């Protein structure tokens, strides 16, 4: 999926 | 007879947001950003400055930052966007909470557009 997440 | 606003829609239209932030982080997390599939708000920090706008919640889409559209972003370069952003950040958002569910175990969206995690 690719899948990642970022904090901003 | 009170007024509930949990059974009113949630609005789907896009929205323009401005946070003021100075040089602090805009206290949200960014899911998304596999080949153009989108980038999602999952979280927002309680009192962060996103939260602090009112104007943001988990299931919005980032269609741009600053004029930069974001619809086909990478979510790495999706979060250099947003912690470059400047001061003042001007994100249009839009309310996408199907294909925001596909990526938090076990959620739906109910009847008012809310998101539901069983």
């Amino acid at each position: 999926k690719n899948y990642k997440q970022f904090s901003v | 007879s009170p007024e509930f606003l949990g059974e009113e829609d949630i609005p789907r239209e896009p929205r323009r947001i401005v946070i003021h932030r100075g040089s602090t982080g805009l206290g949200f997390n960014i899911v998304g950003g596999e080949d153009g599939e989108g980038i999602f708000i999952s979280f927002i920090l309680a009192g962060g400055p996103a939260d602090l706008s009112g104007e943001l919640r988990k299931g919005d889409q980032i269609l741009s930052v600053n004029g930069v559209d974001l619809r086909n972003a990478s979510h790495e370069q999706a979060a250099i966007a947003l912690k470059n952003a400047g001061q003042t950040v001007t994100i249009i958002a839009q309310y996408k909470p199907e294909e925001y569910s596909r990526f938090e175990a076990n959620s739906r969206v109910d009847s008012s557009g809310r998101i539901v995690t069983d």
